[PDB]
């Protein structure tokens, strides 16, 4: 009971401090968003 | 109103909203993340 309620509590102080464990979803964002950003780039460009 | 909007530097389309955004007093437009124009100051009175 002491081990089980105990292990639950360090979840709270490890997303809290560290928040690169959470960074698996965050590149899903991220390559999503600079694939938009980069696409939209390319309407100023001349292109010859 | 969605029309075309020209004021003095290039030909456009939107809807004018007020808003808080602030250009300098010999600035005319600018432009957001995207490389495209968001804002246009009156060419006659001063407002963004």
């Amino acid at each position: 009971a002491n081990q089980f309620n105990s292990a639950i509590g360090k979840i709270q102080d490890s997303l809290s401090s560290t928040a690169s464990a959470l960074g698996k979803l965050q590149d899903v964002v991220n390559q999503n968003a600079q694939a938009l950003n980069t696409l939209v780039k390319q309407l100023s460009s001349n292109f010859g | 109103k969605c029309v075309n909007f020209n004021f003095n530097g290039l030909t456009g389309t939107g809807v004018l909203t007020e808003s808080n955004k602030k250009f300098l007093p010999f600035q005319q437009f600018g432009r957001d993340i995207a490389d495209t124009t968001d804002a246009v100051r009156d060419p006659q009175t001063l407002e963004i």
